[PDB]
């Protein structure tokens, strides 16, 4: 597994997640934004492929279509508690 | 049929190194480089190989 590990990149969903890659217009907001005195943007799709980045942890960028067209750009990782953050 | 000379062994000299152009070749947006249907120069050139 660690000879590789180096080699990990962009992964596809199909083979991690083939319900996310028919994900299609939910009733969702896009997570990081919910103004209730403006309208709602709804998740409209999500990208094919996440970009793995390389370091001694291996953050995901994810990219995400909303419903107005705009693109909304993150990185998902584990081995946190970002409540600490939102609280900061 | 009195000639029965058979094929014995086969020889794959995969001549190609991943990841490098050549400088005869300018490629362009859509060069789909599929090699045996199987295109990972995601995954890094040992991978490929
Ligand atoms: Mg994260």
């Amino acid at each position: 597994i660690s000879k590789q590990l180096p080699q990990l990149t962009s992964l596809e969903l199909q083979y991690v997640s083939p319900k996310l890659l028919m994900c299609r217009d939910l009733e969702l907001a896009v997570p990081g934004t919910y103004d209730p005195n403006q309208p709602i943007i709804r998740i409209q799709s999500i990208a094919p492929s996440l970009q793995v980045i390389t370091s001694k942890q291996r953050p995901r960028k994810l990219t995400l279509m909303g419903s107005n067209g705009h693109e909304f750009v993150f990185l998902l990782k584990g081995h946190e508690d970002l409540r600490q953050d939102e609280r900061v | 049929m009195k000639d029965r000379m058979k094929t014995v062994s086969v020889a794959l000299v995969l001549c190609l190194n991943v990841g490098v152009d050549p400088p005869d070749v300018v490629k362009t947006t859509p060069c789909a480089r599929l090699e045996c249907w199987i295109d990972p120069l995601s995954m890094g050139p040992q991978k490929a190989l």
